[PDB]
């Protein structure tokens, strides 16, 4: 926005990053109690 | 000391799967209504030390 | 100041400066140098096995500064007692690559590979090879290999890290910090740079993500000026963007708010300091002024 | 339109540049508004990643407080590579000099060359990028924008030989630590006196 005046917008452009995991893969709902 | 490879495995696959999330970030306010001295703390002891 | 720093210092203080400056793993090679040599030349009696890290750090100055003549002086030293080491070939490559025949040295690290299968340094200088030689793609994967392999070092997280901040790729470099911050949750300047990384994406929660990121760390040190400056701003662009909730929006302008005063006694706490800051602390009310009257 | 900067600013550029000789600097050039493009002074910005926008809103927003101050405006913004055989903008580079170029119309990319960078410089070793919105990318072949050239390298050869460089001082030395100055009072004093 205007009212800001200097503000800088950055934008970008096999998987080998055990990590970085390309399905968001939610819904994740563990009860066990023993 | 992995005596039995496949078992500490199995075992902490288990202990992951028992572990729950508590985001402690969540709580922020805490430090919302607080005092900024410590800043001023050893900013006054900053000044003495010159550049060698 | 030479002839007069010379004089007004003793060797176990410079030995002491330079055990610091190896701690602090700082860049000033030419200061490394100038006590390097100078320690070599007055005393060069004792304290070898501490005058072995000496030598190497030396060298590994002067092949920073200018001079390969030192550099050879300590690696023929180097060689003359320990006869089979692999640091001093690690060391010798190195060199050989700044000066020139590359494949030379990557046969050397492929010797060195061949002699003992866990060799992370050599490695590393490899991927640094590839890194200047060819593209950072190769780099990168060469560097996912090794890190693969091990998953035990921090810094080729952080070299990882470094090398996707020029490729703009905000959401790798994420999953590294988040991993480089897991391992040490106490230090505040990960957290900071996490909290640039996930600001410079965009996005109202992401917005809401890096802002707590910065107040976490905010407290754990309790000076750093630059992840103030972040959560202001993080929250002057939460109340800009017309996407948000009322007391949401009404609790950002207060955080903001007390920024602006936690700036505004940070700088006042300077004025006393020399005159020259009265101006300055002019300048930074002014900027503070403008932008609380454009927020309000 | 020429080019012309006054030796305070180069001597200021080449030497935050060898403040930090490996690692990418960063620089902000300043003019005089009221054809030919004068240069007052610049300052540097940071070192380092230099990859980040967070911190860039917070030195242009200083910068451009301080030029409300003493009315002054900000000229253009130059950048060095990291690599010596490289001399090509980068893309956060043309983004700054766009941003630059919405409000002011003459914003050149200046940028520092690493191949001819020694102790006994040459004189010009000075990359002029004139670059716009659209796909106007053009680099002067070779032109004159210092006023004095002998006096130039007289200055320089004495700033470079005596060490006495260390106290130039970045954004980032200030947030680190707001006692030292962005000005480089120090440096204002010594190339009056050289002179």
């Amino acid at each position: 926005g205007r009212r800001f005046k200097w503000a800088i917008e950055l934008s970008g452009p096999s998987l080998y990053p055990v990590g970085y995991l390309d399905k968001q893969v939610p819904d994740t709902s563990v009860q066990e109690t023993d | 000391m992995p005596a039995d490879t496949n078992k500490a495995f199995k075992t902490e696959w288990e202990a992951l799967e028992l572990t729950d999330h508590q985001w402690a970030l969540d709580d922020v306010e805490e430090e919302l209504m607080a005092k900024d001295l410590h800043f001023e703390g050893m900013f006054k002891k900053e000044l003495q030390t010159s550049i060698f | 100041a030479k002839v007069s720093e010379l004089y007004d210092v003793t060797w176990e203080e410079m030995r002491d400066k330079m055990r610091k400056w190896r701690e602090e793993n700082s860049r000033n090679s030419e200061q490394i140098v100038e006590v390097g040599e100078e320690l070599i030349n007055e005393y060069a009696s004792k304290l070898g096995d501490d005058i072995w890290i000496i030598y190497e750090q030396v060298m590994i100055a002067a092949l920073d500064y200018g001079r390969d003549d030192l550099a050879l002086f300590c690696l023929q030293e180097l060689r003359r007692q320990f006869p089979g080491s692999h640091r001093v070939k690690r060391l010798t490559g190195m060199r050989f690559e700044a000066m020139e025949r590359y494949d030379d040295a990557i046969q050397l690290y492929d010797r060195i590979l061949q002699e003992d299968p866990t060799n992370t340094a050599a490695r590393k200088r490899k991927i640094a090879i590839r890194k200047a030689q060819g593209k950072n793609v190769e780099a990168i994967r060469e560097l996912n290999e090794y890190l693969e392999q091990f998953v035990g070092d921090q810094e080729a997280w952080h070299e990882l890290a470094e090398l996707y901040i020029n490729e703009h790729d905000y959401a790798k470099a994420a999953f590294c910090l988040e991993e480089l911050m897991m391992t040490n949750p106490h230090n505040h300047l990960y957290c900071q740079q996490y909290a640039e990384v996930k600001y410079t994406q965009g996005g109202l929660e992401n917005l809401e993500l890096s802002r707590k990121y910065f107040a976490q760390a905010l407290k754990l040190n309790n000076r750093n000026m630059r992840a103030l400056f972040g959560l202001y701003m993080s929250a002057s662009h939460i109340a800009s963007n017309p996407k948000a909730s009322a007391k949401t929006k009404k609790d950002n302008m207060k955080y903001a708010s007390w920024a602006a005063s936690q700036i505004n006694r940070a700088y006042q706490f300077a004025g006393r300091s020399k005159k020259e800051t009265k101006y300055s602390l002019k300048a930074v009310e002014d900027m503070l002024e403008t932008l609380q009257i454009t927020q309000s | 339109p020429g080019v012309k900067l006054t030796t305070q600013a180069y001597c200021k550029m080449v030497l935050h540049g060898a403040k930090y000789p490996h690692c990418a600097v960063n620089g902000l050039l300043v003019a005089e508004k009221q054809h030919h493009t004068l240069f007052v002074d610049c300052i540097p910005l940071f070192h380092g990643t230099l990859a980040l926008a967070p911190m860039l809103e917070v030195a242009l927003t200083l910068i451009d407080s301080w030029c409300k101050d003493h009315s002054y405006v900000i000229a253009g913004y130059y950048q060095a590579n990291e690599r010596v055989k490289d001399a090509s903008p980068n893309q956060v580079a043309e983004k700054v000099a766009s941003r630059i170029a919405e409000g002011f119309s003459d914003t050149a990319l200046i940028m520092v060359d690493n191949t001819k960078f020694t102790m006994d410089c040459v004189a010009p070793t000075i990359h002029v990028y004139e670059h716009h919105e659209n796909r106007w990318r053009c680099r002067d072949p070779h032109h004159d924008y210092c006023e004095d050239w002998p006096e130039a390298q007289r200055i320089s050869a004495s700033l470079l030989d005596s060490r006495s460089y260390e106290t130039l001082v970045d954004f980032d030395n200030h947030l680190d630590d707001i006692r030292n100055d962005w000005t480089n009072p120090e440096i204002n004093k010594a190339v009056l006196h050289l002179c």
